[PDB]
């Protein structure tokens, strides 16, 4: 699977729009998708069944084509429906920690700050991690979507100790009751920088 | 040729954050700002219509946050004379 | 692991039945499938801890063995026993979807139509499954059974609209209220056909 | 998997003590472990992400510096704690069975009896796995820890009779009201002994 | 580059006062002011996002005492396309 | 460097009259003027704080009667940032 | 220079402890120790402003369940003279 | 590396009392002691964290029979920065 790429290639259209949906089935999930691309012609990136037995769709098109499908789904779907979420841009760090949860293992030496926030929805921590990647210059090093956490998705941001306060300020303005809990981690010990889940 | 968005706002930081909002918030390209004196300066995106009428829709809404805005507005496909004679960055 | 075929070889007795125990307590899906052993001689196919605690026990010989060592295991059980089957007669294109849950990766040329439904117990999906295709010309397609989606299991038919609408009322029927959702499709998307969970 | 073994070599010092901590989130989760490893040198085990979304905690070390370590992470934790265990001295037949879900595919021909029993947390699987072998010679066989099933943990023992009923009189006092159900199988037959669950 | 901060103030002494408070209560620089005309000037300082989060929420509570403060605000990281159209002391 | 203060006077005469109070009633240095449009203009004048201090007070008193005093500030050491990078007479 | 935090407590263990809970739960760089008689002695700490609000904020919690906390201060950007003529580390 | 045991005690005496008899009963090394001034003086212990918390609760309990005693304290890891930077006897 190439299509979780940032960037498409030479020959390619420039993709930039994504669209979550998380569905509290899967049947509705199968029908909420398929609708979506009856109305407009989105590539569909997943539909995947995971824990908590939820469906998780991400869609990834031009602007409007997203909007369009996701309008066509919101008004297909009710009532099982859980949380939705439609980004005309993503930022250029997300697309590869979509697919699977990708843990990071090795930071980088001045590497300063972590912060470790979950999110009980799937789409709060999505656009979570994307409101505060474009708000500070923090780098994205794990993340984990719904899949064997029954439902729930974390991710943690490093950088500097005052850019992931920021960070910290903006992810507290997205999410506002999605939140689970968040943690400021300022200089975490030797034994935990990059192995940190293990 | 691309597509035109607009904030106007009094006050230059209000224009700042919009202009930092609309280049965030979607994929267009600031082109620069005017200033017509009397403190009302104007920031300019330049993209495809679908992207500027979602970056604008969040300038605004970033904008009248921090100041006062006069006027939104997107051109969907302006004139050659128009990007020949008002200096909005696509000038030939 | 030749035991999840639908003939069993030249050397081997016809083993038709099929048992279905689900059950909430782990230790005591062991206790069950110990006593049911012990009474009738039932060959005994799997007894596997899955999402949502739950554990399922599989059994399969002849109708009358099958049927001794149930109701030994109906008597053992109360009252941890959440679902319970009894299946005489299995029918053949469902042997292989009770080890792992196998996506369909293709379909055919003429798949008409695809029909999705879940259940919230695994045995509901099993008994409604078994009930649909041997009243519709209808192909088993996929089938995910409680493994890493907590409890609920689901299943896809495809085939004419007309029988698959009619597997929609033999399920609807034969299930009650176990059924969560099902859904039906009249058209299935070409960008979607057979790529279904992905 | 080199840090899991019951001795070390002559160049490492012996590390008996075991602190464990099952957390319900993962921010003040790993804020926890940060703390635990910044009072004490405790040899950190693993930090890992568990079904219904929980947080297990690992550390070897010497007795002190587990206690250190506890105080502090039990200080941190105080709400999002739920189950804590610290070991002096961790029994040798453990250290195997924590990370790695084991199960086992044959016993010995002179075993005699199993007991299976399950625990809603962890740490109570745990504290009474090592209550339990400290107390009466059985061997352990197989062990889940909460991946997969949901949080839950369970683990069977086998032996002699009488070591198993020894052992059952411990476990369903040292749990208390986290034991699920535990059952005394005086006699498993022959298709089932040595391989409970495939 | 680093964080950015500005202070709107109808007034030219407002800014002054408002750009000395901000420099001395934090490692900032100060690139300058920017004039839009009718009085409305912004002293613009940058620097790292908690240094210039505490520098302008100083000078306005330094700045307000004499004049009319339009627009405080504080951009923690401003796009690049940000400073490559619009003055702000990190145009390379 | 030295320290500052200044009259920002809606109005020209305003600020004349308040120049002249200035850098009659102390020994000041008056570096001249800033405008930035709709008639405010600010008077600079840079000295030691003890005639700066009771300059820019006896100023005001002198040209509140002519025009309407918008601002009046003094700075008794403004910092390096501020005279070198915003035009307040004495830029290095 | 840099950014300055400094605990001062009533007794050299609760000094020693708000070192220990400044340089674990953030990234200063503790440059020695002030002592001035009758007890009171006071840890000094420095870098970024972000990190040393932070730094004190924790040995303020750390030095009132050992020692008695005289003063806990931050000061975000001192003044060059400041560091000229005080024991604080940052001699240039 | 090893760990921190403090005493603090108000005079000389109890200071010695305390520090005897945490050498005497447990496996820890007395390397030195702390004068603040005004009365206060620190004995100082290093071990592994099994040893010099067996030995605080003998020397507290030593050192509360012929004086007053500020803080015991124990530290089980002291920071690499407070270990180079304060006289705590492990400095390289």
């Amino acid at each position: 699977p190439e299509r979780f790429d940032a960037t498409p290639p030479a020959g390619e259209p420039d993709r930039p729009a994504l669209g979550v949906l998380e569905l509290t089935s899967i049947a509705r999930g199968i029908t909420v998708a398929d609708a979506a691309l009856k109305r407009a012609p989105s590539l569909l990136l997943m539909s995947r069944p995971v824990s908590s037995g939820k469906h998780l769709l991400m869609m990834r098109g031009q602007v409007a084509e997203v909007e369009e499908s996701m309008i066509a789904a919101r008004e297909i779907a009710g009532g099982a429906l859980l949380d939705e979420l439609e980004l005309p841009y993503a930022h250029e760090q997300l697309w590869r920690f979509l697919d699977a949860p990708v843990v990071a293992d090795a930071w980088e030496e001045d590497t300063e700050s972590v912060i470790i926030v979950e999110t009980a929805t799937v789409c709060a921590a999505i656009d979570s991690a994307d409101a505060a990647l474009k708000t500070a210059p923090v780098v994205l090093r794990d993340m984990r979507l719904a899949i064997g956490i029954a439902g729930k998705a974390f991710f943690t941001l490093t950088g500097e100790l005052a850019d992931v306060e920021a960070a910290a300020e903006v992810v507290r303005e997205r999410c506002g009751a999605r939140l689970l809990e968040l943690a400021c981690i300022a200089r975490p010990v030797d034994e935990l920088r990059g192995r940190l889940f293990f | 040729a691309d597509a035109l968005g607009m904030i106007e706002v009094r006050g230059f930081v209000g224009m700042v954050e919009a202009a930092d909002a609309m280049v965030k918030a979607a994929k267009v390209e600031l082109i620069g700002y005017e200033k017509t004196g009397g403190g009302y300066v104007t920031a300019v995106v330049r993209g495809d219509v679908a992207a500027v009428k979602a970056a604008t829709e969040a300038g605004q809404r970033a904008a009248e946050r921090v100041g006062e805005v006069v006027a939104v507005h997107v051109i969907p496909r302006p004139h050659v004379n128009v990007d020949a004679a008002l200096p909005l960055g696509r000038t030939p």
